[PDB]
């Protein structure tokens, strides 16, 4: 006589508390942007040489950094395409903002531009404006 | 001083011999196994340094408990007096 | 050449020898026992009804339930007995000052 | 009717799909029968060699013991020489090393070095035609050939392969970095292709491990 | 790309072309020449999570909205990082991200501000707390490895003395609070704010909402003292009514 009984009812919440391993993709919303504040990539993308890609958290690819204990800087990684012509867009728009031409170091190799200071918001503005 | 008066045998090596050509091969065990087994787990050697990295006096401490009691008495004592040498200058000096 | 055989791992539950010297005692225990049947459930052969505690040691958790994890009831008595000593302390203070 | 093969995954609408010729080891001139789409995030991405340049050197270097040993002074019955059994084992990151072997395929397709097929079936066993066929198609002095499991491999084809020391055989699993190098030309079956795809691609997003997945 | 047209005229490199990258290894210095010759622990370690840091999940849908909010499944989603080695003994909230997080949702967090429980309940959410043990936690959190040892499901512990105050607390919306005065202080918290008090009972879901365990039970879907058949994937029940005893006990 066994002392337990075996039923497949009650298993579902067992199925529901499986772990995942790759995160689902971004539900669709009605109104963009979203109340938090995220938003897709706009669309339709633009057409210039270089495009940004997308994090995998579908999140804009800017970090802010600082090294030395007193130089800001903000970087992007995730850029395809020409980075000059990026640079170029992105000297002229942080020039009148920061009041003269950025100080900006570009590693071709990585594909990676460094730029001093933290300018991570009206960047990423100005990305979305772009269609990024 | 003097030199040899006269060349070394010529030595053949073969590149593509099995050992050298399929070296390295099942390295990608864990990406191409769903990781079931981890690259540390084809790791061949000594028991007490197999998955496992660490310093001479590390690697002679774990050496002592893995195999201490297969250890021979005088290789045991002689391994202790060592030790103690080593202990010294590394954690007082 | 042809590269040998990939290394595999052997599957399945595998019990190890009690007699065998070499084998550790840890392996030996009713937890390494209880293991298997978690590994592979029926397929370990295991009994599920040995898993739960026996009478005996029914008992002893019984008795340390009871020892040393009190009820709703004693916790709620307690609270009222340190409500009544502050009560009175507040009074005390409140009288003294 | 040509063999058509598609990425299972959905490819960036930003990146086109890759191509290349299918092939088949049936015959001499059977060298194009179908073509194939290759996912643009594994066939297409940075050329970063010093990637390949470290996982060369993990290779080789993980597995490195060396035994040479000198007795001091106390031990005599060498000041600084070699003291008893040395390891250099260490571990790169899980995703550069998986960003090493994406870079290689690259290498290997862009230099047209890299043979899609659809299976490694053979008319015949004798090495003399496997030899004979690489040099009519102009591959390679060294050819590495991958199936996608040991066991199904053709009874042809690994008579052959065995007895050749420049064509060397190897199963999926057992695809590395360095045997890509030291091979010319790489010969890659279509299963093949979409089980190295799955695990690469797998890698996006991370859910830390909280433990091994042995 | 007009990188790639290098590639594809560039011949087949080579092992031997292998160079490490530029700066990667720097200079060593050996004495082979004159160079270098000569010469707290009580105190829960509550763990919370923002508001702000709330409202992300549910619009990227990491936590399913549909699902009831559960700590296991915020485990699942990887919301935050407890280590049982760190000894996390409490969740709670972080009082940023107010009016960046409008939504209704059911909840249950060890820890909740009064504060934004109103908030929550003022969208419609509802929110209790319910007391895990750090040992029970700690395998709530990961469920397979006590399946693994072979261990049965427990009764859920109770909180020590010290805190059974909070959790007994009708404000504090805990499962030890009198269920007799949800109903009045739902009104007395929707009149704080002065928002019309929507009734949790109009709500479509209002059974799955409410539903709530028993203290002892850890898992709702789940009795305590269960078995569960991991290599049939099935669930088992004791049937021995010592064991009822033993559970009772």
């Amino acid at each position: 006589n066994p002392g337990f009984v075996e039923s497949v009812d009650e298993y579902q919440f067992v199925e529901r508390l499986l772990p995942p391993t790759k995160i689902p993709e971004p539900p669709k919303h009605k109104h963009y942007p979203t109340p938090s504040g995220w938003q897709p990539p706009r669309d339709p993308l633009p057409s210039l040489p270089y495009f940004v890609r997308r994090s995998r958290m579908h999140n804009i690819p800017v970090y802010k950094e600082i090294t030395h204990g007193n130089r800001q800087m903000t970087l992007i990684r995730k850029v395809e395409g020409d980075i000059w012509a990026l640079q170029k867009d992105v000297e002229e728009f942080l020039s009148p903002l920061l009041g003269k031409t950025p100080i900006t170091q570009v590693n071709e190799v990585t594909g990676t531009l460094r730029i001093k200071g933290y300018f991570d918001e009206q960047l990423k503005a100005w990305l979305l404006e772009k269609g990024f | 001083a003097f030199v040899r008066l006269t060349l070394p045998p010529p030595k053949v090596v073969d590149r593509w011999n099995e050992k050298r050509a399929l070296f390295g091969v099942y390295d990608n065990i864990g990406i191409l196994g769903n990781f079931e087994k981890h690259p540390k787990e084809l790791i061949k050697g000594p028991v007490w340094l197999r998955g496992w990295r660490g310093n001479e006096l590390q690697r002679c401490v774990r050496k002592k408990k893995f195999v201490g009691n297969r250890m021979f008495i005088e290789d045991l004592h002689n391994l202790n007096k060592r030790i103690s040498y080593l202990y010294k200058h590394f954690n007082r000096h | 050449y042809r590269a040998p055989p990939p290394p595999r791992r052997r599957p399945g539950p595998h019990s190890p020898d009690p007699e065998n010297l070499l084998t550790p005692r840890w392996q030996l225990t009713p937890r390494y026992v209880a293991k298997q049947f978690g590994r592979h459930g029926a397929i370990s052969g295991v009994p599920p009804a040995s898993l739960w505690p026996t009478p005996e040691q029914l008992r002893e958790l019984e008795a340390e339930e009871q020892e040393w994890y009190p009820s709703l009831a004693t916790m709620q008595e307690s609270l009222r007995l340190q409500q009544q000593a502050l009560e009175a302390r507040r009074q005390a203070r409140e009288q003294r000052i | 009717d040509p063999v058509l093969r598609k990425c299972e995954l959905r490819i960036p609408v930003h990146r086109r799909p890759v191509q290349a010729w299918v092939e088949s080891l049936r015959g001499f001139e059977q060298e194009r029968i179908g073509l194939a789409e290759l996912h643009p995030d594994v066939f297409a991405t940075a050329p970063r060699l010093d990637i390949v340049h470290q996982v060369a050197i993990w290779q080789r270097n993980f597995r490195r013991i060396s035994y040479a040993n000198t007795k001091t002074r106390a031990e005599v019955s060498v000041a600084h020489g070699p003291r008893g059994p040395t390891s250099y084992y260490y571990m790169l990151p899980m995703k550069v090393r998986a960003l090493g072997l994406k870079v290689a395929l690259t290498v290997k397709l862009m230099q047209d070095d890299l043979h899609i097929v659809d299976s490694l079936e053979l008319p015949t066993a004798d090495p003399q035609y496997l030899t004979e066929l690489a040099q009519y198609r102009h591959w390679g002095s060294s050819v590495l050939l991958v199936d996608l499991t040991h066991e199904e491999m053709p009874k042809n084809v690994v008579a052959a392969t065995s007895g050749l020391n420049s064509f060397n055989l190897i199963p999926a699993v057992g695809l590395n970095v360095y045997s890509m190098l030291k091979h010319q030309t790489l010969v890659l079956t279509l299963p093949s292709v979409a089980f190295l795809e799955d695990k690469l691609l797998w890698q996006d997003s991370r859910y830390t491990p909280l433990y091994p997945f042995r | 790309g007009t990188s790639l047209d290098l590639l594809r005229s560039l011949p087949r490199v080579s092992l031997a072309n292998l160079k490490p990258s530029p700066n990667s290894r720097k200079r060593e210095r050996r004495p082979r020449d004159r160079r270098r010759g000569r010469k707290h622990s009580f105190r829960h370690q509550y763990q919370p999570l923002s508001l702000r840091r709330l409202q992300y999940l549910i619009d990227l849908g990491r936590v399913d909205p549909t699902q009831p909010i559960d700590l296991t499944q915020l485990v699942n989603g990887r919301g935050v990082t407890i280590q049982p080695l760190k000894r996390d003994y409490g969740v709670q909230l972080v009082e940023e991200g107010a009016d960046t997080f409008q939504a209704k949702i059911n909840i249950e967090v060890q820890l909740a501000s009064e504060l934004a429980i109103a908030a929550i309940e003022k969208n419609g959410g509802v929110v209790t707390t319910a007391f895990y043990d750090p040992r029970s936690l700690e395998i709530l959190c990961k469920p397979i490895p006590f399946f693994l040892r072979g261990q049965p499901i427990p009764k859920r512990m109770l909180p020590p003395e010290s805190l059974v105050p909070y959790y007994t607390d009708a404000k504090n919306r805990g499962y030890l609070a009198d269920p007799a005065k949800f109903p009045e202080a739902r009104l007395e918290l929707a009149m704080k704010f002065g928002y019309v008090l929507p009734d949790i009972t109009k709500d479509e879901l209002f059974r799955m909402l409410s539903a709530r365990k028993d203290p002892r039970q850890i898992f709702f879907g789940l009795a305590p003292g269960w078995v569960v058949n991991m290599a049939d994937k099935k669930i088992l029940k004791p049937t021995d009514e010592n064991l009822l005893k033993y559970y009772s006990s």
